[PDB]
């Protein structure tokens, strides 16, 4: 889901603390998503060839 | 600064912190010292909890305790677990590849009550190993790690679930005991609640609270507003309590014949006696906090109780009913919600000392049986506790936990913070945890909870991700497991100077302020709605007159190391997780200068690392030398201190130290007196500052390359000294006795020259690949020799040869200088495994130098390979003729989202050349609140950034804008921070100016010379015949299903039919294959395979008639 | 079958084939790779396979 | 009886005889209990006193008590590769020493070709080159119709020029 | 250039070898046995090796004359029962130092 | 469903006592060796245990009835040998599967033909190759498209056979004992018939 | 500079009894030295020092020929057991050549 | 069935005891494996000479063959078949169920 209070600043002006930790909720988020899509593809390519 | 030998090391941070960071080593120290039951830790659950000290040892011992035979008459106790002095040094038991442990005594009481008989002994119960005083453990030589692990405590959890078929909301709960049976209600799709337990889904709650001895009367006129299992009752078609135990004996058992008392006793063993069914110290604590049980009483009836069971059935009813308050009879009024599985108030944290005592727990439970068994075969009257207890299971017990053991594992040192990150992290594996393969996106998930507890951007970025990481640099751990954090308060809308722990549990029902608010020096917010975290986890703004908490400072939720990471709010999440991952694999080179811009977390690092030797107690030195100092302390008694020197660490990395001290000055308690591995004038040090530029140049930095000049070679800037041990023993055999000697037969005399008349290489002599080290020689006598082999013998006029010489020698592919040789015999009295009468260790040392193909790093995850080492005269420099040092590629920087890399290299520079800010008419806006004694700092002067209240944009612009100049007049930077640069091919100066600055670069433990592999022609497997893999063995590439996917695809069938048959499988293929190729013929005609005869003969062993017809 | 049992349900897929007694007959490229013969593919096709090259006579006289 | 018996005759995979067995056992619970006693682990020493057997024999029983390891079992820290992936085959040609070898089989026949007829074949029928068997001075006598005797001196002769020094140094490297 | 071992000394050269220093006459074939035994002391050679290289590779006999020549050294220069020529059952004969 | 197994079985010449065994057969020693590793210490295949373990039992069950014994004796034989042919085919099928030391399951005869580790995927599909290198890349923009640049050391241990037969050919060494020897050695002369 | 010797060690890996100073530190100090030779072949000079004192480059005696121009610079530091004793050859060249 | 890389097919099928003891080349009847004394196989054990062909090449179970010249003669006195080692890698065992 979305958070309703969203990030107002940006990296150039640097972050503040739950900013970062929301920040990092999403990066985790994607960083396990690629790990676990990369065996996932490769089963797939293997089921089709 | 707290620290009395500190560089000064000015900071940007605007506000205070009101307590400094503790020791961190105290996850590991703490329980240590609890479970051993040591004074310190008398005293500090004494100050904190003295209602029940024990330890681990004399808990486990209390449980154990006493031991009861079946006659009652007679009975054993024991108690008093006590130490005593080590066996040896560390160093020594480290050198001798012994293991550091020290004697435990427990004194056992025999007691006999038919005629009265008392029989006390101090029993010697082991070797307990120890730990030293940085939190590790020796073990045969090697220093070893117990790294925490994160499981779900013991108690009660209730979820909730959608059926998807209807739509109904169901809900259960479970009752999960460490070491017991597990307990289950839930509610159906239908009304019917069901009470599956041990995996058995039949007897809905009705029949279990018969059978637990309440009627039906009972039950209405208790749980009466529960109309849903009301009717579940009304429809329970078992009525009678000595039915609901005959049909919950006949499920549970299958098989046997139901009696009377023995459904009776069968429903008690079951969960209400400790013997087969208990809930540790923390479950019971949990189930009564969850509960409402038991609010000023200790804890102790670990088991479960039928209070308990009742409760939890109402809990459950009264949740799908959809209430929110419950007072249990005799019981405080309680909230009525479902428990998060992967909250932190639920995710405990079994330490070092919780995991010896559950090992500790199964070999006493080993020797209990067994003791119990001897004292009732033995005869009576005539036994001893000597002669009854045997501490073979427990010694056994103990050693299968401290080695092979995924929970204690190699403490990696490639340098200070890589040990002290080792130690103090939270892992989620080994046994009582979740596997890699049984992990989930939801687990390995962050959870708002964390904050303060665990980082969540250091963790290993493999396959386990998520699954590893870091304790907050402030976190503690709680009696019961469960990690805290500390916070301080805020009374009126004041914030005051108290500090009070809190954990997970009771941070959901408070409302925590931010740590850099907009405080008014005085304890008010100047802001009314500050940022702050909810209950649920929620962030939002809230007036200051409601707020109770606040955080005590910034980086409060990040861990230690990558607290060290300058202005990481300025960094991605991701980009600085590798930074924060790649700072640990950083090798120690030869000076490890301390970086320019930094953070005040090294200096604590180094200290709390172990690496750096401090002055225990205050006074003057006396003499200093290389390897010795000695300190004239205030009262009569001097200290001497030995400084170990190109020691080998546990990755063939040296940990030289160094004295930073003078012959005559004085040094306070806790002083750095050397510097280690990675530390400079006490502080860590992993890396170096390069003059780099950040504009692309020819390709060579192409795609994350990296340019370096030839200088960093010449000077030595980046160079690492690596030291790598080899072994060989000389051991009887059925022929004889294999021995070391210099006398080898059928060998040439030069290559003899290097070894004594011991045999061994001489100290200092230059070694290369294919030499020999270790002169040793086995007895063969003689085996099948054919007639050409005669003939040669018989025409050379050779003698016996009657040995065959498996001599040591190097490893192919590295060379280098020897350090020094340890010798062991049995003959000199030397302790060796059994059969092994000679065992010799030779140590290796090359200096290794940069070169293109190794691994350069950032602090902000900006790794890269080194392109190409160019000459100095050929790189960009300055107007004033230095050449800058570093340059990477400019477009990897906006795709990563690393600005804080730039960012760091301008206030390096910055640093650098040093500033004055001109307070002509007052001070400039953007440097109002700039901190005082920084508006001037001298060239090369060091400055620390925090992570969170580090330096601002304005302030760093300002900073490059005041940049005085170098040697003579000339700002080779200009305002906004870049430069103009001559290019040193052409000539011509660069059309545009490009950002140059000082940035710390760290040379990761990736080196392409332990990389590179090659391989002919080598070993082979057993079972089939293809070559082996790993650089251990000579390798062999693996062409994998995707590679012969590959193959198929190009249509080229010839190379795939070479790739698979004759150089993996045919073995007359591979001989003929490299006849051919020696003598010059065409490649012969690829066979079968040796892996498909194998699996046919694999095939025909499963009784399957497979065969191959030829027509 | 061969394909079949090196592909999935490795136990499921033997125990039919031998109830069946079925017979494979190595046509396919995945147990030509298997049992290591040329595969029936690109330069394993017969009309590349057999091919026959020899010296033009012109160039044979002039050598 | 009958449980001890089919223990000492099953337990282990490599067969041992109870009278080994026995000893086995005895050693070992003896030395538990003398480590028991003392509190340090006894020495090999004590150990041979208590069995009153030497101290050879005692290491040769604790050498013999040793079980095999399965050749299947995980060797990694995590699950990704058994045992057996890590043993080399010693019986394996290494592919390069055929080379070596049918190579010096070729230099050899050429060197007793440079040498006389009679020589070579003394030689050849002496080391048994032609086939397996290296014939006896009888043998080599009674197919060449010369006297044993004569044989013996004309073998040295043929090794002692045989040892001559472009042979020697031509067949060295060979080794 | 001896071969020596406690109370054997070998001279090849020279042809001798002394029993704690007396001439004592060998046959030929028991002196390279006994040549064979000292350069490999405290190392047992097998039966079909001391075959192979003491005796001619071509042996066609029986094993039992090693041990005629293994006795006839003992009672030679092993004067006790409890000898320097030790015997390993199955696996041949020694010559070390007893412990 | 049934006719879809019970016509199979018509169709063909195989028999329906094929499903019951009277005897099974016995792999190969090579294909489940033991080895003496380095130490003294010895190496099973795994596969030894449960042959030992059948042996066991059908020797005690045919003590049993030989002797005389009573049926329920006979008959709790008769499992035990039932269960450890089953566990020797298909370790862990039925029950929970049979452990060594270390409270690990011994691997059956089919469980080195299953899964990714399998054989199948393991050793016949994808192999190890010999005449094969790795290591890290740099970026060689000099180089042209159809080229890449292959360290020197890497390149010799590749081509050893062949520049090792140059070498002899050239006459820099007598045989290929001695060129192996310089090879091994990295003599200044094999650098330039390396190229 | 091309190769030191000291008399107390063996390789750069070792450190001397008495000096406060490493062997590697020590060659890394002399990294920074100055000189310039008129003779093209190798150069011996001299350095001794003994007692407790900071040992610099002023205390190296160059032989006739050859000038070191930064003797003020630091090079080790002695204690009373202290005791420094090297060899330095030095050849001409241009650029940088390795070890 | 000649390992000439010509396969027409390949066939597999239910195997019977007459199949069975067809491919066995011996009957295997004691659990032993190997001697713990002369590290040599045991006879009529999981490693047995005379079922699964010779340890050594060339080389029966005492040695009273080690020439190359007894090609395919069993010994009188083992009942081993002198060939080329590799053959333990392709002669099939079984035993006879109660
Ligand atoms: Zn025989």
């Amino acid at each position: 889901e979305f958070i309703p209070r969203p990030v107002k600043s940006s990296f150039r002006e640097g972050l503040t603390v739950l900013e970062y930790f929301i920040n990092t909720h999403g990066a985790r988020k994607g960083l396990a998503d690629t790990a676990l899509r990369t065996a996932d593809s490769g089963y797939l390519t293997r089921r089709l060839v | 600064n707290s620290v009395p030998g500190a560089p000064n090391r000015v900071s940007f941070a605007k506000l205070r912190e009101p307590l400094e960071v503790p020791g961190l080593l105290d996850v590991q120290t703490d329980s240590f010292e609890w479970l051993i039951g040591s004074p310190r830790w008398r005293e500090s659950a004494a100050e904190r909890g003295d209602v029940n000290p024990v330890g681990g040892l004399e808990e486990v011992l209390y449980e154990l305790s006493p031991i009861e035979d079946f006659s009652g008459s007679m009975s054993l106790s024991f108690s008093d677990p006590r130490f005593d002095d080590v066996k040896a040094p560390v160093d020594e038991c480290k050198d001798k590849d012994m293991t550091y442990a020290a004697p435990l005594f427990v004194t056992a009481e025999f007691i006999n009550n038919n005629t009265g008989e008392i029989k006390s002994q101090t029993v010697f119960m082991g070797d307990f190993p120890m730990m030293t005083e940085k939190g590790t453990f020796i073990i045969n030589g090697t220093e070893r790690v117990v790294v925490s692990q994160l499981v779900r405590s013991p108690g009660v959890y209730f979820d909730e679930t959608i059926d998807k078929s209807t739509d109904k909301t169901l809900h259960s709960v479970k009752v999960i005991p460490s070491r017991g049976a597990w307990l289950e209600f839930d509610v159906d799709k239908r009304d019917t609640v069901g009470v599956r337990i041990d995996r058995k889904r039949r007897q809905p709650v009705t029949v279990l609270l018969k059978a637990l001895g309440w009627t039906s009367e009972q039950i209405v006129e208790r749980f009466g507003f529960s109309e849903i299992m009301r009717s579940t009752l009304e429809k329970d078609n078992t009525v009678g309590t000595d039915e609901a135990l005959l049909d919950i004996y006949r499920k549970l058992r299958p098989g046997e014949p139901p009696t009377k008392e023995s459904a009776q006793t069968l429903l008690e063993n079951l969960f209400f006696k400790e013997k087969r069914y208990d809930l540790a110290r923390v479950g019971r604590y949990k189930v009564n906090k969850k509960l409402g049980l038991h609010v000023g009483e200790p804890i102790t009836s670990s088991t479960l109780t039928e209070e308990d069971v009742v409760a939890t059935i109402e809990y459950l009813v009264r949740l799908h009913e959809g209430q929110t308050t419950m007072t249990v009879p005799g019981g405080v009024e309680v909230p009525v919600e479902t428990d998060d599985i992967d909250h932190f108030g639920n995710r405990r944290l079994r330490t070092v000392g919780e995991l010896i005592q559950n090992q500790i727990r199964v070999g006493m439970s080993r020797m209990e049986r067994v003791v119990r068994e001897r004292m009732t075969t033995q005869d009576v009257e005539a036994i001893t506790p000597q002669t009854l207890i045997n501490i073979r299971p427990v010694v056994a017990a103990i050693k299968e936990f401290f080695g092979t053991s995924q929970l204690s594992q190699f403490m990696d040192q490639n340098n200070p913070l890589s040990g002290l990150t080792h130690k103090r992290r939270l892992s989620a594996l080994g046994p009582g945890g979740l596997s890699r393969e049984r992990a989930g996106l939801e687990v390995r998930d962050v959870h708002p909870s964390h904050y303060g507890r665990m980082c969540p951007i250091e963790t290993p970025e493999g396959p386990n991700i998520g699954l590893i990481g870091s304790l907050s640099v402030y976190a503690r751990v709680n009696p019961f497991g469960f990690i805290e954090t500390p916070y301080r308060k805020v009374v009126d809308g004041v914030v005051s100077d108290e500090i009070v722990y809190l954990t997970a549990d009771e941070e959901d029902r408070h409302v925590v302020a931010q740590a850099n608010s907009p405080i008014d020096a005085d304890g008010r917010f100047v802001e009314p709605r500050v940022l702050v975290r909810r209950k649920a986890g929620e962030v939002e703004y809230v007036p200051s007159s409601e707020v109770d908490y606040m955080d005590v400072s910034p980086r409060q939720m990040v861990s230690v190391a990558t607290a060290m990471i300058p202005f990481l709010e300025h960094d991605d999440a991701n980009r600085a997780l590798m930074g924060a991952n790649m700072q640990r694999q950083a090798v120690p080179l030869v000076r490890s200068e301390a970086p320019l811009v930094g953070t005040g977390m090294e200096l604590r690092a180094a200290i709390d690392a172990g690496d750096v030797v401090v002055a225990e107690e205050s006074g003057v030195i006396e003499e200093v030398s290389a390897d010795y100092i000695t300190v004239m302390h205030d009262n009569g008694t001097r200290r001497t201190y030995r400084m170990r020197k190109f020691a080998r660490s546990n990755h063939g990395t040296c940990a030289n130290q160094c004295p930073i001290v003078d012959a005559g000055d004085r040094v306070e308690a806790g002083q750095v007196i050397a510097d280690g591995p990675c530390t400079d004038d006490g502080e860590m040090a992993l890396g170096k500052n390069l003059l780099v530029a950040i504009m692309p140049w020819e390709g060579h930095n192409y795609e994350d390359a990296i340019i370096l000049s030839n200088r960093l070679v010449e000077e030595d800037v980046l160079t690492s000294i690596h030291i790598e041990e080899h072994e060989i023993d000389a051991r009887d055999t059925k022929l004889g006795a294999e021995e070391i000697t210099r006398d080898i037969p059928n060998i040439s005399d030069e290559v003899l020259a290097d070894l004594d008349e011991r045999g061994i290489v001489r100290i200092g002599a230059e070694v290369r690949d294919g030499d020999i080290l270790v002169g040793k020689v086995t007895p063969k006598g003689e085996t099948e020799l054919t007639p050409e082999e005669r003939l040669l013998r018989a025409i050379f006029g050779e003698k016996a040869r009657e040995v065959r010489d498996t001599s040591l020698k190097v490893p192919h592919g590295e060379s280098g200088k020897v350090i020094g040789i340890r010798v062991f015999s049995r003959e000199d009295e030397d302790e060796l495994p059994a059969g092994v009468n000679e065992l010799v260790r030779v140590y290796v040392a090359q200096k290794r130098k940069i070169s293109d193909g190794d691994k350069l790093a950032g602090r902000h995850g900006n790794k890269g390979v080194i392109g190409k080492i160019l000459p100095v005269e050929d790189m960009p420099f300055l107007a004033d003729g230095t050449p800058v040092d570093i340059i990477l590629n400019t477009h990897g920087v906006p795709r990563r989202m690393n600005i804080g890399q730039i960012l760091e290299t301008h206030l390096g520079w910055c640093a650098h050349s040093g500033w004055k800010v001109d307070a002509a008419k007052g001070v400039p806006d953007w440097a109002a609140r700039l901190p005082d004694e920084l508006l001037e700092a001298q060239p090369n002067a060091i400055v620390s950034t925090p992570v969170f209240d580090g330096a601002q944009e304005a302030e760093l612009q300002g900073l490059l804008s005041c940049t005085l100049p170098n040697r003579d007049g000339d700002v080779l930077v200009d305002a906004d921070g870049k430069a103009m640069l001559f290019d040193g091919r052409s000539g011509e100066p660069f059309p545009y100016p490009v950002t140059v600055g000082y940035m710390y670069i760290m040379k990761l433990h990736h080196l392409v010379d332990d990389k590179i592999h090659a391989r002919s022609t080598g070993p082979y497997s057993m079972i089939t015949q293809q070559p082996l893999g790993g650089k251990a063995q000579f390798g062999g590439q693996r062409f994998g299903e995707m590679e012969c996917w590959a193959m198929q695809a190009y249509g080229a069938a010839y190379t795939l039919q070479e790739l698979l048959t004759i150089k993996s499988d045919d073995t007359v293929g591979r001989v003929k294959v490299y006849e051919a190729i020696v003598k010059g013929e065409n490649i012969p005609e690829p066979g079968i395979p040796e892996s498909f005869k194998v699996l046919l003969k694999e095939l025909q062993s499963l009784c399957l008639n497979v065969e191959v017809l030829s027509s | 079958w061969l394909s079949a049992a090196s592909f999935q349900e490795t136990t499921r897929v033997l125990t039919d084939a031998a109830i069946n007694c079925r017979s494979d007959k190595l046509n396919g490229l995945k147990e030509n790779v298997i049992i290591g013969k040329l595969i029936p593919a690109g330069t394993g096709i017969n009309r590349y396979r057999n091919i026959a090259v020899q010296p033009t006579e012109e160039a044979r006289a002039a050598a | 009886q009958a449980i001890t018996r089919a223990m000492a005759d099953q337990a282990r995979t490599i067969r041992i005889p109870v009278h080994m067995v026995e000893v086995i056992n005895k050693l070992g619970r003896i030395q538990r209990e003398l480590l028991q006693d003392l509190g340090r682990e006894p020495t090999p020493e004590e150990l041979a006193k208590e069995m009153d057997i030497t101290p050879e024999k005692v290491l040769e029983i604790q050498q013999y008590a040793r079980e095999p390891i399965s050749l299947d079992q995980t060797i990694g820290d995590e699950g990704d590769s058994q045992l057996g992936d890590f043993i080399e085959d010693s019986e394996a040609v290494v592919a390069v020493d055929a080379v070596s070898f049918t190579l010096l089989q070729d230099q050899l026949q050429s060197v007793l070709d440079t040498l006389s007829e009679r020589e070579a074949g003394v030689v050849r029928l002496r080391f048994g080159l032609t086939d397996g068997q290296p014939r006896t001075l009888d043998e080599i006598g009674q197919v060449y119709g010369v006297t044993r005797e004569r044989i013996r001196q004309i073998e040295s002769k043929t090794m002692s020029k045989l040892r001559h020094p472009s042979r020697s140094q031509v067949l060295r490297d060979y080794l | 250039v001896r071969l020596t071992f406690a109370d054997i000394e070998l001279d090849e050269e020279t042809h001798e070898v002394w029993k704690a220093g007396q001439p004592v006459s060998l046959s030929p074939t028991e002196f390279t046995l006994l040549r064979y035994f000292v350069i490999n002391a405290g190392t047992v050679l097998s039966k079909p090796k001391i075959l192979d290289h003491v005796w001619r590779y071509d042996f066609g006999g029986d094993v039992n004359v090693v041990e005629s020549y293994v006795s006839y050294l003992r009672r030679k220069i092993d004067t006790g029962e409890k000898r320097l020529l030790h015997t390993l059952r199955g696996v041949g004969y020694v010559l070390r130092e007893p412990r | 469903k049934r006719l879809k197994v019970v016509a199979a079985f018509q169709q063909s010449g195989n028999s329906p006592m094929g499903m019951v065994l009277d005897a099974v057969p016995v792999i190969p020693p090579e294909l489940r060796p033991m080895v003496q590793l380095d130490g003294g210490r010895f190496a099973t295949s795994d596969l030894n245990d449960l042959y030992r373990r059948v042996i066991n039992r059908n020797n005690r069950l045919k003590r049993l009835i030989d002797l005389g014994a009573p049926e329920i004796i006979v008959n709790n034989e008769k499992r035990m040998l039932q269960e450890s042919v089953d566990a020797l085919f298909d370790n862990g099928r039925r029950g929970r599967p049979v452990t060594g030391p270390g409270n690990r399951p011994l691997k059956s005869l089919s469980d080195l033909l299953k899964g990714k580790q399998g054989r199948f995927r393991q050793n016949l599909l994808g192999k190890r190759v010999d005449y094969s290198g790795r290591s890290v890349i740099v970026v060689g923009p000099q180089l042209k498209l159809h080229q890449c640049g292959l360290p020197k050391l890497m390149a010799l241990e590749l081509f050893k056979p062949f520049v090792m037969k140059r070498l002899v050919d050239l006459n820099h060494a007598q045989n290929i004992k001695s060129a192996k020897r310089m090879v091994e050695r990295q003599r200044p002369q094999v650098w330039d018939v390396l190229e | 500079v091309t190769s030191i010797r000291i008399d107390g060690v063996l390789h750069e890996f070792t450190t001397v009894p008495g000096v406060k100073e490493d062997v590697t530190e020590i060659i890394l100090n002399l990294k920074s030295l100055v000189v310039s030779s008129e003779e093209d072949e190798p150069v011996t000079m001299y350095l001794r020092k003994q007692g407790p004192g900071e040992v610099t480059a002023g205390d190296i005696v160059p032989p006739a020929g050859v000038t070191v121009h930064n003797p003020g610079m630091h090079i080790a530091t002695l204690n009373d057991k202290g005791k420094l004793e090297v060899e330095l050859v030095v050849e001409r060249g241009r650029g940088y050549v390795p070890a | 069935m000649l390992d000439v890389n010509f396969f027409d097919e390949l066939r597999i099928g239910l195997a019977t005891a007459e199949d069975i003891r067809q491919w066995s080349y011996g009957e295997v009847k004691k659990p032993e494996t190997i001697n713990y004394r002369t590290l040599k196989p045991e006879k009529d054990g999981l490693f047995c000479e005379k079922i699964f062909g010779p340890t050594r090449d060339w080389e029966c179970y005492c040695g009273k063959y080690k020439r190359v010249r007894f090609k395919g003669i069993i010994c009188e006195r083992c009942g081993v078949e002198v060939t080329r080692a590799k053959v333990r890698r392709e002669r099939m065992g079984h035993i006879e169920l109660a």
